[PDB]
């Protein structure tokens, strides 16, 4: 209600579709919601799922839900950001970090990636050893 | 920070 409920960017009919297909007795599991946040093209992270449990706890009523997918726009997002993350791994200034490298980063710290995510998420996007993690950090933001 | 918002695309990219 006083969430930017309005704002979201999304087609209203796939938010309510969504909720339905995941929907139990009226209610939305967290990692459900995030999901459906993901198929609207939402990327929520581990503070968005805190704030609304910290809220809400584990299951989310549609309005409740509406109001976690606001919490996930994320309009400040940029590339710049992106990129200046891994950069700071680039000690050696090439532009580009391996797969291993990038697995390291993306499975080690922050919310964490299984080795297989970040390994199938990097072969998604090259088949070479190499990677141009500006290119890789544009491709992921759209 | 930053690192949270690349593995979030991640996860929305692999959905
Ligand atoms: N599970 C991560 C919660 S906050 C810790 C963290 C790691 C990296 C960042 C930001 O890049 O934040």
């Amino acid at each position: 209600s006083v969430a930017d409920i309005q704002q979201l960017k999304v087609d209203e009919s796939d938010v309510r579709i969504y909720f339905n297909e995941k929907s139990s007795g009226g209610k939305i599991s967290i990692d459900n919601a995030s999901y459906n946040a993901r198929k609207l093209g939402l990327a929520p992270s581990s503070i968005d799922e805190k704030k609304i449990k910290e809220l809400y706890g584990d299951n989310l009523t549609y309005e409740q839900y509406l109001e976690y997918l606001s919490i996930c726009v994320h309009d400040k997002d940029n590339v710049e950001e992106l990129i200046k993350m891994f950069a700071h791994f680039d000690n050696n200034c090439t532009g580009y970090l391996t797969k291993s490298q990038m697995k390291n980063i993306l499975t080690t710290w922050g919310d964490a990636l299984t080795d297989q995510e970040a390994i199938d998420a990097l072969n998604a996007f090259s088949s070479e050893d190499n990677i141009d993690y500006k290119l890789f950090c544009e491709d992921i933001l759209q | 920070g930053s690192l949270l918002r690349v593995q979030a695309h991640i996860r929305k990219k692999m959905v």
